[PDB]
Order: C-alpha cells, then sequence, then structure tokens
RNA sequence: CUAGAGUCCAUAUCAACAAUAGGGCGACCUCGAUGGAUCAGGACAUCCCGAUGGUGCAGCCGCUAUUAAAGGUUCGUUUAACGAUUAAAGUCCUACGUGAUCUGAGUUCAGACCGGAGUAAUCCAGGUCGGUUUCUAUCUACUUAAAUUCCUCCCUGUACGAAAGGACAAGAGAAAUAAGGCCUACUUCACAAAGCGCCUUCCCCCGUAAAUGAUUCUCAACUU
C-alpha cells in the first residue's frame, strides 16, 4: 500500500506532524523485505528535513474482509525506540494491532476511537 | 472403407429406443454392484503400520468459503465422487514392482465412443466404461475385489490427502507468461523488444543448453498438490471438501489418495481399511461429517472468549 | 557372479565413473563402490564397452 | 538472415514429398439418392441445392414483379401457385404468386 | 487464451460485427432464406432466434418496438415481423430456423451455409433424411424392440 | 471500548525498577497457571521511560512519573473524547481555496 | 625459513630480508561489412546459510583455520562518493558473457563556439552543443515431482558471568523470497483471463570427535 516516495497523513497531535504549509511528508524507506507496507508496519518519514520513523495505521489500498478500509493513508510518528511522538490520536484506528506481533500497546493506550 | 457412427443407419423410431435401452442397462449394471460384501468379497485384513490403501477419483465441482471456530476463513474445493469402482487387481510379482497396483475408474461415459478392446474389457467386468483410469500402489493386505464401488466416505475429516490432475492448458505462451521474465522497458528507445526472451546462452559454448527456458506450450500437464486436509465430507452426494485449490478446471477428474508427506505417515490407523462398506456397516453415517474446528452452518453464531 | 567381482588395490574407492545428463549442472561422478551397490552388473558392462571396437557394430 | 548453402534436391524431395504434405484421401463421399451425383455426407448435394435456388430465383422474380416497388413488404402470408391450380380452403387472405410452370415433383404441395 | 469467449471476432470491430450481423438478419427477414459464410450464419442464427421472441411480445410493447427498429434497417419489415412471423410461430417455442451446409463457393472456397425460417413459401430444401424403417438394420432392431416389449408386459 | 477489561498504570523510580517489576509479574504468570492461553512478551524493552505488558484481559503500562505527566492516561480511559488535550485539538478543517 | 611485534611468549593473531610453488612486450589469425536492460552457464581462492579444530574462546560478540558451491547475495541521489536497509549486499571466468535480443557513452566523422598553436589554410590525449547502418532464419543447438531464510515466543533472564550483561539444543507462531497451482471472496474485470488476491511446498552430507588394539581413533586388522 505504502512504499518509497508515498505521501502520508499524520494523525497524532505531534508538533512535528503539523505542517504550516499543508505539505504532506513522504515515506523514504519501508522496513520490510518486499518494501510493501500494510496496516501495522514500520516505515521511515522524511518530514521537515528530519528522518523520523513512523508507524502506519491505515491505508487506502483494500485489505482482507471485515477489515475497515480508510480513504486516506494514515501514519503515526514514534521515537527511535518505540514511544509515540504525539500525545493522542483523534482519527479512528483499526483494532488489528492487538493481534499483530509488535509494539502496539503504546499507540493503543493513547488512541481514542476504535473501528 | 468409410467411417461410421452408432446412429448412422438408425431410423427415427429406433434412435429413442436404443438411447433408452443402453441407459436402462447402464443403470442396472451400476445398481447391481451396490452390495459388494455379499457378492463373495475378498478377505479383509486389519490395518497394520506401513500399509497403503487405495485412493479415489472425483470431479471438481467448485469452491465455497468455509469458516472455523477460531474465526479464520478457508476456501475448500468441492470434490464429488461419482461412479467410482475398482476395475482390476495386479499382484506384486506380476507388476514387477516393489508394491502391487490397483486400477480405479470413474465418471462413466457413453459406450458408443470407446474402443472395441476397452468395450469388451468392461463387458466382462459388468460395468459401464469409465472416462479415466488411474493406478494406485497398495500392499497385499489392501487388495479389493474388482467391481467393488467406492464412496467419499473412504476418507475422513481431519485427514490429509494428495490430489493430482491435468492443469488448465494455456497453449503457446511467451517467456513473460510462461517463466515470469521481467521483459524490457516499453519506452526510452526500445525497438520491437517488450516481451522478448533476450539472451539465451553465452557465446563461448556456441550452442543452447538443453532445458533452457523458451517460449512454448503451457499447461495440460499432470501436477500434484500435497498437504491438503479434508474439512468436511457429504455422505449423501459423496462430496469431499479438500482445503485450498486443486489443479485442473471445473468438472475435471482428479485422482485422490492419502498424503505421502513424511510428517503425515502412520495416520491411517483409524481410517477405513481397506475401504468403507456402507452395505455392511452396523450404523448409518450422518449426512455431513464435519471437522472439530469447523463451525456448522446450523450452529449458533460464534462468540469468542 | 558379476556382483562378486574383485578389484586389485583400492579401485573400489579410487576409480570413479563420470556421466553427464546434458542439462546444466548435470555432471555426476560416482565411485566403483557406489556404482556396484546401485547396479551389480554396471561394472562389467562398462568395462567391455570401452574395449569393444568403436563403430556401429559395438551396439 | 540469408541461407549459408544451397539446399540439395535430395533434401527438397524429403520435405516436399512428406506424407503430411500430401493430399489426404476423402472417405466421406457418397452418391445422391435422387439425382445420382456425388455429394458429401454433411454437405447438401450440389445438383439439388442449385436446382432449388433457380426455382427460388424464379419465384422471387415473380415476387418483385407483383411487388413493384421497395419498402412494400406485405403483412400477409404468401403461397406460390403453379399452372392448373386453384386456391385451397386454408389458402385465404394470403398473397398468391402465379408461376407459368408445372409444379415440380419434389415441390410437394401442402 | 480464449476460454468461454462465445462471440467471434468478425469485421472491423464490435460496431462492424453488429452491423454485418444486422444486414444478414434484415435479408433473412425480407427474403426468408439467405446464403452466407458458414461462420457468419452460425453467429447470426442466435440473433435470428431471439427476434421472434421479441416479436411475440407484441407491437404494443415499447421494448420490442425499439429493438425491432434498430435490428431492421428497412422499416417495412417491422409490420411483417409483428404480423406474419410472430403469428406463424405462436405455437412453437424454439427452433424457428434450420441451418445447413452447402458446397463451398467457387470465388474463394469459403465454407458456405444456408439459413432459412421454417414455414416459408419457398420450395423445400433437400433436407437430409435418416434411414427408412424398412431396412435390414432397422427391421432387426424393431424385432428386438417387440420381443423386449412382449417380455416385460408378460 | 473494545480494548480490554482492566487497565493498570504503574510508576517506578529507576529503569531497572520497572524491568524488575516486569520480569517478576511475567515469571509468576507463566509459572502459576493457564497453560492454554499463549505467552506474553514484554513491550518496550528498549524504551527506558515507558514499558508495557498486555495479557489476555489485563494490560499494564509501567512508566516513570515524569512520563506520566507528559503522557496523561488516566483521564482518557475515564473520559472518552472529553479529555483536556482531546478538547484542545482543532477539528477537521478541509482547507479552503485562497482568494 | 623464525629475525622481529603480540606485557612474558616465534607459530591466538601480525610480520622483515629472503627462498619454493601455482594463477592469467610480441604481431602469430582478421584490412573483399564500453556502460546498462534481459537471460544467465561455470570455478572457489566462501559475502551470507551449515558442520568442525585453535584462540590473548567466561557468556554474548569477535579473530584464525578445515570442509562444504544444494540455496541466496536490496532499493535510491549524483557522475566511485553516502542515503537507508539486509543473515549477506563475494572475488572472478565466460570474444563488454550476451547489440541478426535492445539500448547511454567512447574509439571520430560531415556544422559550430570558447582557450591555445599556426602568416595562412588548418590543428589540439583542454572544454561544450548537435549528429542514420539494415536483415523475411538455410544449417547446427534449444523450446514443461525433495525450499530456503529472517523475526518473535518458550526453554530463559536459564547456563555462563562479581556485576554490566547474556546463549545454546528441542519446540511453537508469524513473515519474506523462490517453485508449482487456483478464482470462493477483494481488485483489474465479468459465461472468462489476471494479480494487488488465495492454496501447497517433503532427503543426507562426512571437516572431525572418540573405544579396543599390534608393529596410540587404525593410508594396521577393527567399533561408534
Ligand atoms: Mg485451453
Ligand atoms: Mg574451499
Ligand atoms: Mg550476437
Ligand atoms: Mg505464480
Ligand atoms: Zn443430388
Amino acid at each position: 500500500a505504502i512504499q518509497k516516495m508515498t505521501r502520508v497523513r499524520v494523525v497524532d497531535n505531534s508538533a512535528l506532524g503539523n505542517s504550516p504549509y499543508h505539505r504532506a511528508p513522504r515515506c523514504i524507506h519501508v522496513y520490510k523485505k518486499n518494501g510493501v507496507g500494510k496496516v501495522g508496519d514500520q516505515i521511515l518519514l522524511a518530514i521537515k528535513g528530519q528522518k523520523k520513523k513512523a508507524l502506519i495505521v491505515g491505508h487506502c489500498m483494500p485489505g482482507p474482509r471485515m477489515t475497515p478500509r480508510f480513504d486516506s493513508n494514515n501514519v503515526v510518528l514514534i521515537e527511535d525506540n518505540g514511544n509515540p511522538v504525539g500525545t493522542r490520536i483523534k482519527t479512528p484506528i483499526p483494532t488489528s494491532l492487538r493481534k499483530r506481533e509488535g509494539e502496539y500497546s503504546k499507540v493503543l493506550a493513547i488512541a481514542q476511537n476504535f473501528v | 472403407k468409410s467411417g461410421t457412427w452408432w446412429d448412422e443407419h438408425l431410423s427415427e423410431e429406433n434412435v429413442p429406443f436404443i438411447k433408452q435401452l443402453v441407459s436402462d442397462e447402464d443403470k442396472a449394471q451400476l445398481a447391481s454392484k451396490l452390495c459388494p460384501l455379499k457378492d463373495e468379497p475378498w478377505p479383509i485384513h486389519p490395518w497394520e503400520p506401513g500399509s497403503f490403501r487405495v485412493g479415489l477419483i472425483a470431479l471438481k465441482l467448485g469452491m465455497m468459503p468455509l469458516w472455523t471456530k477460531d474465526g479464520q476463513k478457508h476456501v475448500v474445493t468441492l470434490l464429488q465422487v461419482q461412479d467410482c469402482h475398482v476395475l482390476k487387481y495386479t499382484s506384486k510379482e506380476n507388476c514387477n514392482g516393489k508394491m502391487a497396483t490397483l486400477s480405479v475408474g470413474g465418471k462413466t461415459v457413453s459406450r458408443f465412443r470407446k474402443a472395441t478392446s476397452i468395450l469388451e474389457f468392461y463387458r466382462e467386468l459388468g460395468l459401464p466404461p469409465k472416462q479415466t483410469v488411474k493406478i494406485f500402489n497398495i500392499t497385499d493386505n489392501a487388495a479389493i475385489k474388482p467391481g467393488t464401488p467406492l464412496y467419499a466416505a473412504h476418507f475422513r475429516p481431519g485427514q490429509y490427502v494428495d490430489v493430482t490432475a491435468k492443469t488448465i492448458g494455456k497453449g503457446f505462451q511467451g517467456v513473460m507468461k510462461r517463466w515470469g521474465f521481467k521483459g524490457q522497458p516499453a519506452t526510452h528507445g526500445q525497438t520491437k523488444t517488450h516481451r522478448r526472451p533476450g539472451a539465451v546462452a553465452t557465446g563461448d559454448i556456441g550452442r543452447v543448453w538443453p532445458g533452457t527456458k523458451m517460449p512454448g506450450k503451457m499447461g495440460n500437464i499432470y501436477r500434484t498438490e500435497y498437504g491438503l486436509k479434508v474439512w468436511r465430507i457429504n455422505t449423501k452426494h459423496n462430496i469431499i471438501y479438500v482445503n485450498g485449490s486443486v489443479p485442473g478446471h471445473k468438472n475435471c477428474l482428479v485422482k485422490v489418495k492419502d498424503s505421502k508427506l513424511p510428517a503425515y505417515k502412520d495416520l491411517g490407523k483409524n481410517l477405513p481399511f481397506p475401504t468403507y462398506f456402507p452395505d455392511g456397516d452396523e450404523e448409518e453415517l450422518p449426512e455431513d461429517l464435519y471437522d472439530e474446528n469447523v463451525c456448522q452452518p446450523g450452529a449458533p453464531s460464534i462468540t469468542f472468549a | 557372479n558379476t556382483r562378486h567381482i574383485a578389484f586389485s588395490g583400492n579401485k573400489w574407492e579410487q576409480k570413479v565413473y563420470s556421466s553427464h545428463t546434458g542439462y546444466p549442472g548435470g555432471f555426476r561422478q560416482v565411485t566403483a563402490a557406489q556404482l556396484h551397490l546401485r547396479d551389480p552388473v554396471a561394472i562389467v558392462k562398462l568395462a567391455i564397452y570401452g574395449m569393444l571396437p568403436k563403430n556401429l557394430h559395438r551396439r | 538472415a540469408a541461407p549459408k548453402n544451397r539446399r540439395t534436391i535430395e533434401v527438397n524431395r524429403c520435405r516436399r514429398r512428406n506424407p503430411q504434405k500430401l493430399i489426404k484421401v476423402k472417405n466421406n463421399i457418397d452418391v445422391c439418392p435422387e439425382c445420382g451425383h456425388l455429394k458429401q455426407k454433411h454437405v447438401l448435394c450440389a445438383y439439388c441445392y442449385e436446382k432449388v435456388c433457380k426455382e427460388t430465383a424464379e419465384i422471387r422474380r415473380q415476387i418483385g414483379k407483383q411487388e413493384g416497388g421497395p419498402f412494400k413488404a406485405p403483412t400477409i402470408e404468401t403461397v406460390v401457385l403453379y399452372t392448373g391450380e386453384t386456391p385451397s380452403e386454408q389458402d385465404q387472405g394470403k398473397r398468391i404468386i402465379e408461376r407459368d410452370r408445372k409444379r415440380p415433383s419434389w415441390f410437394t404441395q401442402n | 487464451i480464449s476460454h468461454g469467449r462465445v462471440f467471434r471476432r468478425m469485421g472491423l470491430g464490435p460496431e462492424s460485427r453488429i452491423h454485418l450481423l444486422r444486414n444478414l438478419l434484415t435479408g433473412l427477414v425480407r427474403h426468408e432464406r439467405i446464403e452466407a459464410p458458414w461462420a457468419r450464419v452460425d453467429e447470426m442464427r442466435g440473433y435470428a432466434e431471439k427476434l421472434i421472441d421479441y416479436g411475440k411480445l407484441g407491437d404494443t410493447n415499447e421494448r420490442a418496438m425499439r429493438m425491432a427498429d434498430f435490428w431492421l434497417t428497412e422499416k417495412d419489415l417491422i409490420p411483417k415481423l409483428f404480423q406474419v412471423l410472430a403469428p406463424r410461430y405462436k405455437d412453437q417455442t424454439g427452433g424457428y430456423t434450420r441451418m445447413l451446409q452447402i458446397p463451398n463457393r467457387s470465388l474463394d472456397r469459403a465454407k458456405m451455409a444456408v439459413i432459412e425460417y421454417k414455414g416459408n413459401c419457398l420450395p423445400p430444401l433437400p433436407l437430409p433424411r435418416r434411414d427408412s424403417h424398412l431396412t435390414l438394420l432397422n427391421q432387426l432392431l424393431q424385432g428386438l424392440r417387440q420381443d423386449l416389449r412382449q417380455s416385460q408386459e408378460a | 471500548m473494545r480494548y480490554t477489561d482492566y487497565f493498570v498504570i504503574v510508576s517506578g523510580t529507576s529503569t531497572r525498577h520497572l524491568h524488575a517489576m516486569a520480569f517478576y509479574v511475567v515469571k509468576m504468570y507463566k509459572h502459576l497457571k493457564c497453560k492454554r492461553d499463549p505467552h506474553v512478551k514484554i513491550e518496550g524493552k528498549d524504551t527506558d521511560d515507558w514499558l508495557c505488558v498486555d495479557f489476555g484481559s489485563m494490560v499494564i503500562h509501567l512508566m516513570l512519573p515524569e512520563t506520566r505527566e507528559i503522557y496523561e492516561l488516566e483521564k482518557l480511559w475515564t473520559l472518552r473524547s472529553y479529555d483536556d488535550q482531546l478538547a484542545q485539538i482543532a477539528p477537521e478543517t478541509v482547507p479552503e481555496d485562497f482568494i
């Protein structure tokens, strides 16, 4: 769904993710063997002259059945170790991060809506 | 000196009479084999380790989704067993091999479109001709008398089977479609090179290595899929619900037998041996044999813990 | 009794028989012990073949 | 690419006179039961088909002459009548075509 | 790969293919018997079969009138379809046309065929007939039928 | 809420302290009972400030008190969309055209 | 070979002066038409995966050696540099491996400009712009079943370690690639084909480690 040089939408309230020029950061690397990013995968963002890692929570590309499909590609910023950059999440996010193996309890705790 | 067919010289009043006459005989022959255990059956031996039983020939109907109590969805191929019988038995010594063989057929077809030698072979067997015939390697204790019918109950839910059938033919195809070559870019000066194979070998050998990937015919060859389990079996219609997809198009004949994978050996201890005999069974099987993990359509909606 | 033939010296484990199937990576070399175990009559068959005249009459 | 050497007549004979290059003998030829001319089993006889077309052409010529103008297709049935014929009891209210000829034996009257 | 493709690629394209079939259908309606290349006859046969089904719907049905308007280039044939062809086949539920093979034309040795509407006023075609019931093979099979018939009733 | 049944917040004094708590709780969990349910991995091992562990129906977030003030979690799980920071954020604007 | 480094100490590793082996200027054929794409074949002097000795090998990491070529060896900016990754981003041979499969440059051309030389015409191992080879296949040759890897969990925060730290083996889950199939759903689309979708994928590797035992693991008879 998301690959290199793909624009994404930042959903958390991180000051870094707020663009005063309405300019969307674009992914520069996907942390997977095939370079394809589905819901819950870790990628890299080149935002405001900084190479900040990010976690993707939603994509426009359709997925499996009974899985919610967003009309926009949503990302949430995290630190180099796993802590989120922003404080809270406003847009609804999938609940599939529980089943997936990885560090998803941090974002889920600060998330608000479930879909 | 001139070719002929069955109804070439038949009048208008004779064609329907012949069509129903052979139809009635075919049904009578098929129904006469419904009691194998009473028509002097061969001795039945208990299952032993290292024993191989006979398989089945079925027809690929289609696919339906299937869910489990875990909540996952799996696709299942509908394999229907129709008019499956054992034709002849060859002993180990006669078949000059390590194990004896058994011949199985299915999907009875018209007698008017069969060779004379094949027709007389079926005449003594007392069965209508089958469309395809497959050979199964069995042991001595797994011998079955010829003329014995077979059903989808021969397998059981939770058992892994192997299916082999001819794949869907695609005719002559290029390297991109046949071997998945990357091809060439469509622009930037490319001239008549978008699907060409390109280089085939090196210049020093001055030849082409045998087996080189080249454009040619695809499909219409026999392929086998391994490690397919049985989720459900329909007793009434003799239908097997094998996991995943199987080679071949719809309404194609697929040969089914027990899985040969090393991890699935020594699993026929509880399976019927040498086969299932509904006529001699003490009890009547249920309409549908499900898997422990398979959620029944009539069962209440699954609520997870 | 071609199975019970004897080799002078270490020809059982030193002599090898190399054949090629023609496909890439198809070069296969097996020793006398491996060939004899696989085919008891292969040793005598190959020895005579190499000493027969190399013409159409050999087959 | 150009040929490297001239192909000999021995090679050409092996190719031109190949068994599949030859014309296969047809075994679906039979005599027509009516006219006695040769015909194929699955193909209509040339003699009988052609004689029907000529009669059809003559009737169609009579159709147009009685029609006398395009875009005037009748909204009734049509029955062709030969010399020495009268309209039938069921032949009423249908266009009548007169042919100055005797009805053919193969043209059975309904 | 052409699996399940039930339409032939004829003419200059999908538009030309429809137009060619339409012209053949119009001639078949007007003349009740036409000869054309075998492949084109077979393709046009389905459209000819369905025309009567639309004709049976009645001229007052607006869907059939629009379909007849497009598929009949000559407007005089529309009254004929709704008042001649449809009444003739009102008792018949299918097989309004019969198609036969004719010898190849001398121009290009093409596979030729003839298609005509049943019940036409034209002289009958030399239809192929099956063997008579009085032949040796038929008589022997007839005797088998009688003896089998007398065996079951007794 | 479709997340869990009980949410637990634990404050510690040093990074070794939360790790000590994390290893202690999981060691008892594996040893004591529940062979049927799958095991649980420690989440946030590299993150010194924040550490968490999620069981089948209970989830705990071991974090330093300074992180607790920065990442206020108590009100969000008691007030849904009524939090001060959630009320602070602007709604969707869908930027309009210029002049 | 054993001077010299390595606290001591040739030989855990490095290495001087030397010595012994192996690997791929000449005008011998042709003056009568290099980079990348694709496909790769092969060697091992092994980048990754595997097995085993030594260590200045506690354990994790490392260094060095033996064996092993079945399998794998990334995507981007500029014209090797660094950007992010990976178990790894190997060295080569193959007429640049491969232009009658294709395609940037250079060996240079017909036009021109700058700097330089030349009286000039005109030149330059200085820089720059622009810039045409084609081909219908005659012959040879060829043209359809055994899978690998990473990550996570358990063992286990166990052995080891004063701590810092941190494993083996066996088992489980998930993912990727590759091979072979398929259309129930999603999607491109509709009697069908296809992937972005789904299903299946099964052998060993012999370097050495040890018993008994003669003239001591054995180019002694022998056992694992
Ligand atoms: Mg086909
Ligand atoms: Mg080596
Ligand atoms: Mg070339
Ligand atoms: Mg594929
Ligand atoms: Zn005739």
